[PDB]
Formats: C-alpha cells, structure tokens, sequence
C-alpha cells in the first residue's frame, strides 16, 4: 500500500570555468629590394649577297 | 651603331621626296624595366649613356 514521492530531491552542483588567453606578434620589414633579373646584351647581322 | 639612311617605301610615287630609313637596327624587349626607360623618344645612335 506504500507510494512513492512524486520525484526525488537531488543534489545542485556548482560549475565555476575560467578561459584566458593572450596573443603577441611583431612584425618587420627592413631594408633595399633591388632588381635581379635585367636585359643582357644583343648583337645582330644582316646582309644581302645577291 | 645604327645606319641612318634614306630610303623609299614600295609602292610610293617616284616624284616623291625619300623618308628615314635605317640598317639593322635592334630594339630589345625590356622585361622588367618595361615602361621605365623610354624608348620611343631615343635617338638610336645613343648620345649619353647614364
């Protein structure tokens, strides 16, 4: 003839949760960018002999 | 350098008065330094270097 209770009484839990970061860059660019692929020299001939 | 010489294009009248014409004559493609030095305006047998 017992019942049982309508829903059981349960724990509470407590959640604590921290995230932390930290970022750091540099950046450099230093110096002359000069040219390295330049035109050579040419040399042409031409002649008719008839 | 270059000849420079006076020449007659075919086809044209004989009453007319000659063009300039040249020898051979090379203009070399500039890869890089393309639209930096002037080609157009330079006198062929080049006078000043640098």
């Amino acid at each position: 003839l017992a019942t049982p209770s309508p829903f059981d009484m349960e724990k509470m839990v407590w959640l604590d949760v921290n995230i932390l970061e930290i970022r750091k860059s540099v950046l450099e660019n230093f110096g002359v960018d000069w040219s390295k692929q330049i035109p050579g020299p040419f040399a042409a001939f031409g002649k008719d002999f008839v | 350098g270059p000849r420079n010489v006076a020449t007659i294009p075919l086809g044209q009248d004989l009453t007319q008065p000659p063009v300039a014409g040249t020898g051979v004559r090379v203009t070399p493609p500039l890869g890089s330094l393309n639209g930096a030095i002037d080609l157009a305006n330079l006198a062929r047998p080049i006078a000043g270097t640098t």
